[PDB]
């Protein structure tokens, strides 16, 4: 009898009479001669926090009517759109057959219930499943007159699962609840989304870290490596995620993992101006000399971004202040060349020569003239660069000015001294790069000097 | 909407693969 009062209630959307009657002591899984349980008449009538609570309860999701109805079928069939949403959120089977052949689509789709419809085609639903008459969604829906759910179902045709799986939705909003009941039904935490992550990557990526010790205590691996190479403690690293990091390290997170383009977490968190996270990965042994495909290092990283305390702290932990790319270019021909003038005096301050060569001869000075950045132009002179320094072509800092046309660089440096009268490889002067190059202020300014 | 997170597309997009990825060394050879 307490039995029927619980299913009377599950019906009317009394919650607090069922959530009574099972603290009595009612069986979870108990339905009526119909075979539907509470969660059969709670997806029936829309109450959606019925649902919910009995899901909680661990009550078996995939419970089948006299019908072979699931509760999916049955909300598809009674137009239930938050129904349908909060089971298939939860791991109802979208595909799940009754036994004359229906499926959730069909049932929503003979009902002209076109939201329901649009919901499980995102989800993965196949209208190529046939019932034992060999009818189809399309074909019941072109039966009934149902004009725009034959539209959908032709236009969507077989686009297939565009939603994320539902563990991914789960660490997205850090519902543990929602993990913990997928997780009893699916008991695999490394499920994988079309472009490849796991659920931890997403929990790492926002620093949901409930759900991601709930998935690292049900087998998650920390070290999933996809094809791109990018493992949850480069995204934590990236991100800035501090409790990420320390929780993914904690837990067996490898240190000296690279990426497809051979970046380490340490070049991430370097990158983006994380010093927290430098430190953490640093005391945990990161190489800090660790170069890309490209030959940056973690401070070429730092100071391409103006991460200012981050170039501190990685010259703190022993880096090498004139590393060197490719192209020959240590951090401060980085920060010449995108104009951070504080990065720059902090690299001046601990060592760095202003005199470094690049592939092509440039020096810091070079570049800080090409680019118009005057500010670094001028803690290199204070700092003892060059001023008549030449490339491998013979080019003074003054000739790249004046090709450029930067007045105000050109003006700077007439105003100590440089001398207009040099020449190139092809013996092409200032004035001539500025007269190639149609600045007539330049080369008016190099013509009142010496010229 | 405010659901757009629950598809493969946007989150793809916020996941931000791109950042993960050395994207060239600047060269800016002065020569024309």
């Amino acid at each position: 009898d307490a039995a029927t009062s619980f299913l009377r209630a599950a019906r009317s959307g009394n919650l607090d009479k069922a959530l009574d009657h099972l603290r009595n002591g009612v069986d979870i899984n108990t339905c009526n001669q119909n075979g539907l349980n509470g969660l059969h008449l709670a997806s029936k009538e829309g109450h959606v926090k019925m649902v919910v609570e009995l899901l909680h309860k661990e009550i078996i999701l995939e419970t089948t009517t006299k019908k072979g109805n699931t509760a999916l079928h049955i909300a598809a069939l009674a137009g239930q759109d938050e129904v349908v949403r909060e089971l298939v959120n939860y791991g109802a089977n979208v595909n799940a057959q009754s036994q004359k052949g229906f499926t959730p689509l069909y049932m929503a789709a003979q009902e002209n219930h076109l939201e329901v419809v649009k919901f499980l085609l995102e989800n993965g639903a196949n209208q190529n499943v046939a019932t034992e008459d060999g009818f189809t969604p399309l074909a019941v829906a072109l039966q009934q007159g149902h004009e725009n759910v034959v539209a959908h179902l032709i236009n969507y045709g077989t686009k297939g699962k565009v939603r994320l799986p539902a563990l991914h939705i789960a660490a997205r909003n850090d519902d543990t609840r929602t993990a913990a009941v997928l997780l009893q039904n699916d008991p695999n935490p490394d499920v994988l989304s079309k472009t490849g992550f796991t659920p931890l990557h997403i929990a790492a990526h926002y620093e949901n870290l409930n759900v991601a010790q709930l998935l690292l205590n049900r087998g998650a691996s920390v070290n999933f490596t996809p094809q791109n190479g990018i493992t949850p403690l480069h995204i934590a690293s990236r991100r800035g995620n501090v409790i990420m990091v320390r929780l993914l390290l904690d837990r067996g997170a490898q240190i000296e993992t690279k990426t497809k383009d051979e970046l380490t977490p340490l070049h991430c968190a370097a990158r983006n101006g994380h010093v927290r996270i430098s430190e953490i990965l640093l005391d945990h042994g990161a190489p800090i000399q660790a170069k890309t495909k490209n030959g940056l290092s973690p401070i070429h990283m730092a100071a391409q971004g103006d991460h200012l305390d981050c170039v501190r702290l990685l010259l703190q932990y022993d880096a090498e202040i004139d590393d060197i790319t490719l192209d020959h270019l240590t951090p401060l021909h980085v920060a010449a060349h995108c104009g951070h003038h504080r990065v720059a005096k902090v690299l001046l301050d601990k060592g760095a020569k202003p005199n470094s060569r690049a592939l092509n001869g440039f020096t810091p000075l070079h570049i800080a003239c090409k680019k118009n950045h005057v500010r670094v132009m001028e803690l290199l002179l204070k700092t003892g660069a060059s001023i008549d320094a030449v490339t491998e072509s013979g080019l003074t800092p003054l000739h790249v000015a004046s090709f450029m046309g930067h007045l105000p660089i050109v003006k700077n440096l007439l105003q100590r001294g440089a001398s207009p009268n040099v020449s190139n490889v092809k013996v092409e002067t200032p004035l001539h790069m500025a007269a190639r190059a149609g600045h007539t202020e330049v080369a008016k300014y190099l013509l009142q000097n010496k010229a | 909407e405010e659901l757009q997170d629950d598809y493969e597309d946007m989150m793809e997009e916020n996941l931000e693969q791109e950042e993960y990825e050395d994207p060239d060394i600047p060269e800016s050879q002065m020569e024309e």
